[PDB]
């Protein structure tokens, strides 16, 4: 086929609009998910000797 | 009396012994996958058309003769003139100057010159380069055609832009494996990308505005 730019500014503007506000939501996802792993990670650094022992027989004998 | 055959033939036969690197330290002849190359080289376009071509003639020849984006299509496998031009680029490895004029103020006019450039950059060039070079134009809204099984399909300049910059292949050519947007930022390198439109909060206050009042 062929494209013709301009024939509805507006609507394409708008268009535009939708699928870089897509971008934007999808760089929040991957912010807020970063976010999630930091807290994972603290969360295991503040756990006892004796929890995260539990903690890790518990994931490998599910994993078992 | 055809140097031009010989040139060629000493590019695709063999290259890095004497080839000058891409500014990611890559050999220009290996950016593409050898299957691609041959079925470029063999291609009638290549031949009728890139022949013995220039820098200049690269522009010319893409308003002339690219109408989509694509790699290679069908069951002959025939390679999109977008990518053997690409392949072209890649043969007589343009320097700054001719690059900064394809992708701007060709890009401007020309918006798959524009193309083609930010494909050759998103092949050829460090990854925070690459990253600062085609973010600006995600604000690109030109409409393309993406050769697709049978005809085109309908795609635009900014999310052509977004899949060079976040999709491992394009065009039917791998693409150098970069560092992510995030680890660069990590490693304060990039600042967060700045949105046009602004942040997502930004956005949401105008809606809520927009809402609020008459409209």
């Amino acid at each position: 086929m062929g494209t013709t730019d301009d024939v509805d500014p507006e609507a394409e503007y708008a268009a535009w609009k939708l699928r870089e506000l897509r971008r934007l939501r999808r760089e929040r996802d991957a912010i807020e998910a970063r976010e999630r792993e930091l807290a994972e990670l603290e969360r295991r650094r503040n756990l006892t000797e004796e929890e995260r022992r539990a903690e890790d027989e518990a994931h490998l004998a599910k994993q078992k | 009396p055809d140097t031009h055959r010989a040139d060629e033939r000493r590019f695709l036969d063999e290259r890095g012994s004497s080839g000058p690197l891409a500014p990611n330290g890559l050999n220009p002849a290996t950016i593409m996958e050898k299957a691609v190359r041959e079925r470029i080289v063999e291609s009638y376009f290549w031949k009728e058309q890139c022949f013995g071509v220039n820098e200049a003639d690269i522009v010319d020849r893409v308003v002339e003769h690219v109408r989509f984006v694509g790699g290679v299509t069908g069951v002959t496998q025939k390679p999109s003139p977008f990518l053997c031009l690409a392949f072209k680029l890649l043969q007589l490895a343009p320097g700054d100057d001719i690059l900064k004029e394809y992708l701007y103020f060709g890009g401007e006019k020309f918006k798959y010159l524009r193309a083609l450039a930010a494909f050759y950059i998103r092949l050829t060039r460090p990854d925070k380069e690459v990253y600062t070079l085609l973010e600006p134009f995600l604000e690109d809204r030109r409409k393309l055609r993406r050769k697709g099984k049978n005809g085109t399909s309908l795609t635009y300049m900014d999310e052509f832009i977004d899949d060079l910059l976040t999709k491992d292949r394009v065009c039917s050519t791998s693409l150098w494996k970069m560092r992510r947007r995030d680890i660069l930022e990590d490693l304060d390198l990039l600042e967060p990308r700045v949105s046009p439109l602004g942040s997502l909060e930004d956005i949401l206050e105008e809606e809520e505005q927009a809402a609020k009042n008459e409209d």
